[PDB]
RNA sequence: AUCGCAAAAAGGUGGGCCCAGUUCGGAUUGGGGUCUGCAACCCGACCCCAUGAAGCCGGAAUCGCUAGUAAUCGCGGAUCAGCC
RNA sequence: GCCCGGAUAGCUCAGUCGGUAGAGCAGGGGAUUGAAAAUCCCCGUGUCCUUGGUUCGAUUCCGAGUCCGGGCACCA
RNA sequence: GGGCGGUCGCCUCCUAAAAGGUAACGGAGGCGCCCAAAGGUCCCCUCAGGCGGGACGGAAAUCCGCCGGAGAGCGCAAGG
C-alpha cells in the first residue's frame, strides 16, 4: 500500500497512516477522503489497489515540495532579517522567539540543562 | 546518437561568425572534454572504501569511473597513502554528449536555488568548472543511494583563449546569466 | 491576526507622511510600533524609538504583509552564565 | 486533551470553536 | 570499449514534458513535470507565494489622499 | 428563578486507531483570513491551517489523602474587552 | 632455552573451578541534617594479554607465544 | 698530568692545503636495520610549487588549464 508521500507509517487507518504525510494533516486527511469516498474507518492496506495509486496526484498540486518549505523554515528566518535585524538574533541564539519566560518553562530550543559553571 | 546537435551545428557554428571569431575553419570554438568529479563530497564517507558511486554514476551516465589514490600523508585531515579516494571521470566521446544533453536540460530546473548560476566563473584558457551543487534529488534516480548529499563537481572545457570566447558558446549553448 | 483596519496611531498616522508633499530630508521622528508603519512612502529612513532609545529603521523593499513588532532592540543580551545559582 | 490545539475539550478550555468544528 | 562493468545504457523513453526529451540513453523514463519549465531566459515563472499573490487591502493606498495634510 | 445562559462528562447498545516512541501524546513556528477593543504586536483568545522535539511510570524516601476521601471529567464569577 | 603460575576503565581491584559481571577519585547539582561535615544517591573511562579451537555462547575453558617474574641451566 | 665525565666499531660533510691519504677530548649528524616486494624484465606517465577557479574546502584532501627542466620524490641521517 504505497502512499502519496515518501515515510510510509506501514498499513494503518486512512486517518491514521495518510496523515503524517508531509502537506497532510488532520483537516487535509480528514476531508481529502470524504470527498473521494473512502470510509474513514477503514484501512490503508485494505484500500482498492487502484486507490493506492490514483490518490498520489490530488496532494501534489498546489504546494510546494517536500523539504522545500522545509527549507522556507529556515528561509522565512533568512528574509526577515532583511537589514540583519533584532529578530535574527533572536533566533540564532537557541531560545524561544514569541516572547516566552527562559529561566524556567520554555525549555525547548534551549539546549537542555547543557551549560553552567557556578 | 542526434541529441540537440542541431543546436550543436547551426546555433553554434555560423553564429560564431560575424562578430565572433578569425572565421577560419578550426579556431571557432568547440568542445574537447568535460571532466566530472566526485571528490568524497565533504570527507571519507567510510573507513573502507565501498564502490557504490561508481554503480548509481554507471546508472546516471552507464560508465564507471575511476578511484584514484591520494597524496602526501599529511595527517590533519586524517590523510593517508593508498585506499583510493579519487572517483574522478572525463569520459570523451559523443557519450559526452550522452549524459551531457540529460544534465544540460534537467539540472537548470528541478533543484532550488537563484535562477542559474555565475557567469564569472569562467577561467583562463577556457576550462570554467560550472559547479553544480549535489542534484541526488532529481536527476530522475528516484531516491536510490541516498547517503549522504553527495554532490559532483563539472567542468566543460571549451577550446579558445578568452573568457569572451567561452562566454560566447556557452550561454549560446544554454547556460544562464548573472547568476 | 491582522484585520481590515490596519491601524496606525491618530498621534503618528499622517505626522509621519510629510515626505509625500514636497520632498525633504530622509529622517521624521515617530514613537510606536504597535501603529503600522506607514506604507506610503517607501525607500527612505523613519526614525523611531526602537526600544531601547530613538534610533532609525530603514526598509530595503522586503516588506508586503510583514509587521513592523520584530524590530525592537532593548534585550542586549551579551550571552550565558553569571548566575552564582542556590539562592 | 486541555493543553492540545484542537481536542473536544481543547476549545472548552482555550475559550471558543474551531474553523472546521463550529459550534453546531 | 571495455565490455565488462560499463552497462549498456538500455533504451526507455521520457515522459515528453517540455518537447520532446534528449532520447532513449538512461533507464529513468520518469520526472515530476515541465523539463524545461520555461524557454530559459527565465520568464517570470511564478507560482505566486508567499509575496505578491495576494494584492487586496495590503500593498496599496487607504486612509484617504496622498497625504498632503503633514505639515 | 422558566423563556437562556451550557454542554452537564465518561452516558454511544459506535465504526475503528492492532504490542508500535505509534491520531496516546505534544510546544517553539512565518504568512493569510474575524476581532470584543484607540490598538494586539515584543504584552488578543490561539480559530481550521503549518507542524508535531520530549515521554513506556524515575533514583538517596518523600508527601495532599480514613469511606462520599483521592482522582480525570462538568459550571459560573472578580476587578471583567480578550484574557496573561 | 624446557618446566611453573597471569596480565581486566588515569589508578588498581570485586572474577570462572564453561550459562556472571565492576565498585572507589580533580566532577556537577542533588531526600537528608532547622540552610553546617558527607555518612549516603545518579555518575566520565572492559580488544578481561595477541590470536586458533570442545562450546548455546565467551565478560570466564584449552594450544603456541609478543607481555612481566622466581627457580633451573647454557653461553663457543 | 691522573682521577670524575665523554669515547672505543661502521657511514656522511667539513677541517683536509683543486690527484689519493691526512691528526686533535675539532664542528654537525645517523646505524647495529628493513623489502616477496621497496627485486628482475617488458610496457605507459613525468614531479614539487605558483596563478585562475570549486561544493563542501585551514591558506594543504580531490579536479581542470597555463607557467614550471628539475627547487619534489628515490625506506632511513648527510653527500653525489
Ligand atoms: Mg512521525
Ligand atoms: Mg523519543
Ligand atoms: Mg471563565
Ligand atoms: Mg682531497
Ligand atoms: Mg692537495
Ligand atoms: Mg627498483
Amino acid at each position: 500500500a504505497r502512499i502519496a508521500g515518501v515515510e510510509i507509517p506501514r498499513n494503518k487507518r486512512v486517518d491514521v497512516a495518510l496523515t503524517y504525510i508531509y502537506g497532510i494533516g488532520k483537516a487535509r486527511a480528514k476531508e481529502a477522503l470524504e470527498k473521494t469516498g473512502i470510509n474513514p474507518a477503514t484501512r490503508v492496506k485494505d484500500l482498492t489497489e487502484a486507490e493506492v495509486v490514483r490518490l498520489r496526484e490530488y496532494v501534489e498540486n498546489t504546494w510546494k515540495l517536500e523539504g522545500e518549505l522545509r527549507a522556507e523554515v529556515a528561509a522565512n528566518i533568512k528574509r526577515l532579517m532583511d537589514i540583519g535585524c533584532y529578530r535574527g538574533l533572536r533566533h540564532r541564539r537557541g531560545l524561544p522567539v514569541r516572547g516566552q519566560r527562559t529561566r524556567t518553562n520554555a525549555r525547548t530550543r534551549k539546549g537542555p540543562r547543557k551549560t553552567v559553571a557556578g | 546518437d542526434v541529441a540537440l546537435k542541431r543546436k550543436y551545428y547551426e546555433e553554434v557554428r555560423p553564429e560564431l561568425i560575424r562578430r565572433f571569431g578569425y572565421q577560419n575553419v578550426w579556431e571557432v570554438p568547440r568542445l574537447e572534454k568535460v571532466v566530472i568529479n566526485q571528490g568524497l563530497g565533504e570527507a571519507k564517507e567510510d573507513a573502507r572504501i565501498l564502490e557504490k558511486a561508481a554503480q548509481e554514476l554507471a546508472l546516471i551516465t552507464g560508465q564507471k569511473p575511476a578511484v584514484t589514490r591520494a597524496k602526501k600523508s599529511i595527517s590533519n585531515f586524517k590523510l593517508r597513502k593508498g585506499m583510493p579516494i579519487g572517483l574522478r571521470v572525463t569520459l570523451r566521446r559523443d557519450r559526452m554528449w550522452i549524459f551531457l544533453e540529460k544534465l544540460l536540460n534537467v539540472a537548470l530546473p528541478r533543484i532550488r536555488d537563484f535562477r542559474g548560476l555565475n557567469p564569472n566563473s569562467f577561467d583562463g584558457r577556457g576550462n570554467y568548472n560550472l559547479g553544480l551543487r549535489e542534484q541526488l534529488i532529481f536527476p530522475e534516480i528516484t531516491y536510490d543511494m541516498v547517503d549522504a548529499l553527495r554532490g559532483m563537481d563539472i567542468a566543460v572545457v571549451t577550446t579558445a583563449e578568452t573568457d569572451e570566447e567561452a562566454r560566447a558558446l556557452l550561454e549560446l549553448l544554454g547556460f544562464p546569466f548573472r547568476k | 491576526s491582522l484585520k481590515k483596519g490596519v491601524f496606525v496611531d491618530d498621534h503618528l498616522l499622517e505626522k509621519v507622511l510629510e515626505l509625500n508633499a514636497k520632498g525633504e530630508k530622509r529622517l521624521i521622528k515617530t514613537w510606536s510600533r504597535r501603529s503600522t508603519i506607514v506604507p506610503e512612502m517607501v525607500g527612505h529612513t523613519i526614525a523611531v524609538y526602537n526600544g531601547k532609545q530613538h534610533v532609525p529603521v530603514y526598509i530595503t523593499e522586503n516588506m508586503v504583509g510583514h509587521k513592523l513588532g520584530e524590530f525592537a532592540p532593548t534585550r542586549t543580551y551579551r550571552g550565558h552564565g553569571k548566575e552564582a545559582k542556590a539562592t | 486533551g486541555k493543553g492540545d490545539r484542537r481536542t473536544r475539550r481543547g476549545k472548552i478550555w482555550r475559550g471558543t470553536y474551531g474553523k472546521y468544528r463550529p459550534r453546531k | 570499449m571495455k565490455e565488462g562493468i560499463h552497462p549498456k545504457l538500455v533504451p526507455a523513453r521520457i515522459i515528453c514534458g517540455c518537447g520532446n526529451v534528449i532520447e532513449t540513453y538512461s533507464t529513468k523514463p520518469e520526472i515530476y513535470v515541465e523539463v524545461c519549465s520555461k524557454c530559459h531566459p527565465f520568464y517570470t515563472g511564478q507560482q505566486r507565494f508567499v509575496d505578491t499573490e495576494g494584492r487586496v487591502e495590503r500593498f496599496q493606498r487607504r486612509y484617504g489622499d496622498s497625504y498632503r495634510k503633514g505639515r
